């Protein structure tokens, strides 16, 4: 089992479309009813859903937000009735310090909800977090929740889908501070999926609805095998151990109109495609640390071995000199059309990601020398006296970059 | 009276620690301790 | 171990028990644990007949050296297995049990 | 069998809606007729009702009041004909002393009614009292009746649903005196359910009709198993012995509009919910003395044992260091819809209740030093000479607080 903590407008939407994808996959009706064709289903549902006496299924989700508008719109959707009104929380009434201050203020009810959800699962495995690191809501609230959660639950995993601000595009003027602080908290508490609007929209090209549909696709494909038990990799901890910051790529990212080219898609061509920097959805002979490829559809392990052999000989990849990939196979949901003969998802750890922080650090250093937009931060208690928090966070990020 | 109530406590609590002892050595009969 | 989903939960519940030495181990306790696993995992949606034969046996140290499933079969179907396939499956089940705890140890360290 | 003594406007209403709930549960028509579907009923009715030669059922209730208006309105309700006009009593023509003086004045007819009702039951078990401790009517009249009843019937139980004045809201200006005196009498004569408007309305939020509907729900759920015989806890004395001041909480306190979220409701989650201070309907490492949980609906004792084990291990509760809970099960009435898969009611004795009196004492001490609003009290005979009654009551309450 698992819980999802989605914050800010970004996280709220991310959750909306993630649950849309899930209910589509598992044959869950918008109202929580189960379709007749899926009555005898074999798919495991406990992982993301828990059924109710009324036979309906409820997501293990909690909605958090500093503002009402987004969730109010969500509850006007056809999927509104599905969620649990008890879990959803809205502030009665764009800065990280303010977000953390509110988090300190509203500890009690949030952790009440979290405890209630936790006690309903026998074998909870970890946590899932969806949020954006730039905006005031996501950054600060995620920081506070991560801190108090790692404190509260020292034996549960914490996984996040953190969305990083666009850089080529000059959105949050105060983004460097929030990003740097959120990164501090991620290193200091997060167990383990980086995301950026820049490269994501780049691949989308070459509305937020479609972008986050792709993101939800990534999340669902990541959790597929856990959802669909097989032989190997039957747990999230198995995933994490096989890799341990990450980046992702998915081959069949094709529009509903781009099915006309039914290209004979082997496993070799897919696994190859997952390697190119173009497909890496995120934007010094930098090299890899780990690679995992989850493959959906018919697959012959002989083909997998041949592809691995050929790629190894062709040396299209580079590895650490000081240490000695993985190809897991799953089964598609029996419901969604198998427009793709075989499909592939890749999650990897690669040193080049360091550059991200070097940019943000460069951004942050490009402001701290002139004290820009610190007036609001001084208002909050945390930065009321000084900003030693900022210095510690910057040095922590520098240490991480040095370690990479 | 004031001196015999404390005798029953030492007498009755001794038999109860015997009941909980034998009801533990078993392979239900184990869920009784949780009762 | 071709199920995977069921053996995962079954290795999480036998962990507090098998760590003790074999002398304190008695078969009548483990059956309640096995029955719990078959109920929680996806193995519940299954033919009741074949679930009647699946039980535990105690080989004759530590709890991780004397535990193994049996799946006894008697009757007409026993002419296909003939007491030798059941003396070969158990010879296999050990190698698949060891190579399964040597992995859940290494995902715990990780 | 049992009798109900309800005083003051609060008690009068409390009784109205309590009997509404009862007749709803037992399939008793508003006029006292029995519905056709309930002709073969198995539910025990003698406990709260006695049938009549006309086949109608009459409650074992007596109406008392210093003013006519409330009961006059009651007799204009569709439920008017149900009550017994003989038992109902109205004064022909807001202070505790006046109330007790009237009680001394109208002893004869009240005890006539009580004796008549008592002699109609073979196995009367105790008394039920519903009243408010602040207003003049309830406080004084309940005091007088409790005194003369404990004197008259030294072998019957006396149970009360005492409503305590709101404190965050500054209603009776002379509330401290009435509350303190009623508490004196409760300690000195009452066998055994505290109630406050503050926390009650707090939970209602998060008219008197709905508040008292909730209160009647609490009362009925408390008396369920007695009404519906089972195996264990087949008597009120069994209830009292298993606990012995109290506080209460009920899990399925859901509006008629809040059934949309049909949440899969185990026994574990319910019994857990009954523990939180939020659900305790009332407002030094204070700890518990006793806990009882009555569960309605399908229930597996294995689930109950598992929930008890897990809660014990999680140590969510605290107990007295000097002494060594209880979970009873009942059956729902076969008539009201079972919108809840399994439901839970909790009655507990906890030391924190002491604080209540500390407030009222603080209130009373905050007045006795300046002799506020004593003019009316001096009028009555009881406080005509002195107020030693007040001093004794205050010292008794102080002794009780020290004992806690």
């Amino acid at each position: 089992e698992i819980i999802t903590l989605q914050l800010g407008q970004c996280g709220n939407q991310i959750g909306f479309e993630f649950w849309k994808q899930l209910c589509a996959e598992h044959g869950i009706s918008p109202e929580g009813i189960v379709e007749e064709f899926a009555t005898e289903g074999t798919d495991r549902k406990d992982v993301f859903f828990y059924q109710a006496d009324d036979e309906h299924y409820i997501p293990r989700a909690v909605l958090l937000d500093l503002e009402p508008r987004v969730i109010h719109s969500i509850l006007n959707s056809p999927y509104a009735k599905l969620y649990n009104p008890e879990n959803i929380y809205l502030s009665e009434h764009n800065n990280w310090a303010s977000g953390f201050s509110q988090g300190e203020k509203i500890h009690e009810d949030i952790f009440d909800i979290i405890d209630r959800e936790a006690d309903g699962s026998d074998s909870l495995e970890g946590f899932v977090l969806c949020h954006s690191i730039a905006g005031g809501t996501g950054s600060g609230l995620g920081s506070y929740l991560l801190e108090r959660l790692n404190d509260r639950y020292p034996k549960k995993l914490v996984q996040t889908y953190s969305v990083f601000p666009n850089q080529d595009e000059m959105d949050v003027v105060v983004q460097p501070y929030n990003s740097l602080l959120t990164l501090k908290r991620l290193t200091q508490n997060a167990d383990c999926v980086v995301l950026d609007n820049t490269a994501l929209n780049r691949i989308a090209t070459d509305s937020f609805s479609q972008i986050n549909q792709l993101v939800s696709t990534i999340m669902s494909a990541s959790t597929t095998t856990l959802r669909y038990p097989g032989y190997m990799n039957n747990d999230l901890i198995g995933l994490i151990a096989s890799l341990i910051f990450l980046m992702t790529g998915y081959t069949p990212l094709t529009t509903d109109q781009s099915v006309a080219s039914v290209r004979k898609t082997t496993v070799l061509d897919v696994m190859r495609r997952l390697l190119q920097p173009k497909n890496v959805m995120v934007s010094t002979n930098h090299c890899y640390i780990a690679i995992l490829n989850i493959i959906q559809g018919e697959v012959d392990p002989t083909q997998v071995h041949k592809s691995l052999q050929r790629i190894r000989e062709r040396k299209l990849a580079n590895f650490i000199p000081w240490g000695p990939i993985q190809v897991a196979l799953s089964r598609k949901s029996p419901y969604l059309p198998s427009a793709h003969r075989v499909s592939g998802l890749m999650m990897a750890n690669h040193t080049s990601i360091s550059s991200l922080f070097e940019r943000t650090c460069r951004q942050y250093d490009k402001l701290r020398k002139r004290e820009a937009f610190l007036e609001q931060f001084r208002k909050e208690d945390m930065f009321k006296d000084n900003f030693d928090e900022m210095d510690t966070s910057r040095e922590i990020v520098q240490q991480l970059i040095d370690e990479y | 009276f004031e001196a015999t109530i404390n005798k029953f406590d030492k007498n009755f609590s001794a038999h109860l620690l015997d009941l909980l002892a034998r009801l533990s050595i078993y392979s239900g009969m184990a869920s009784v301790i949780s009762r | 171990l071709g199920q995977g989903d069921f053996i995962r939960h079954l290795m999480d519940l036998l962990k507090p028990e098998l760590v003790r030495p074999a002398t304190t181990l008695y078969q009548h306790n483990l059956t309640g644990i096995l029955e719990t696993a078959v109920r929680a995992t996806n193995a519940q949606f299954d033919s009741p007949e074949i679930l009647r034969r699946l039980d535990v046996r105690l080989l004759e140290d530590t709890g991780w050296d004397v535990f193994s499933l049996d799946y006894h079969v008697d009757g007409p179907i026993a002419t296909v297995f003939t007491r030798e396939c059941m003396s070969h499956y158990l010879r296999v089940f050990n190698f698949l049990w060891r190579a399964k705890r040597m992995e859940y140890i290494l995902t715990d360290i990780r």
